[PDB]
């Protein structure tokens, strides 16, 4: 017996980049819907303090 | 074949014409009327809430 049940499709892994520090956002650095890997740089807020 | 084109077709073009005429008191057409249908799925109301 076989059930079809109402689902949704999830990504495994999900990492919402946030920004910790306080500034202005100098520059971003990527470009929108490209992959990217693990440390690649994203933005650059400004570190005067 | 669709019995639902024929009998919108002896509705609107048939029927009228023989209630029209001399002699008949009443023309009992015996079937059904077109009409829209929305078949909905339940189940894709289910996925969109």
């Amino acid at each position: 017996v076989f059930a079809e049940l109402p689902g949704r499709i999830e990504p495994v892994r999900v990492a919402e980049v946030r920004a910790r520090v306080a500034g202005i956002v100098l520059k971003r650095t990527f470009e929108e819907g490209a992959d990217v890997k693990a440390g690649d740089v994203l933005f650059q807020i400004d570190p005067a303090p | 074949a669709n019995t639902t084109a024929l009998a919108d077709y002896a509705v609107r073009n048939v029927n009228n014409e023989i209630r029209r005429l001399p002699g008949v008191g009443k023309l009992q057409f015996f079937d059904s009327e077109a009409a829209m249908r929305v078949w909905i799925d339940p189940q894709k109301l289910v996925g969109y809430g």
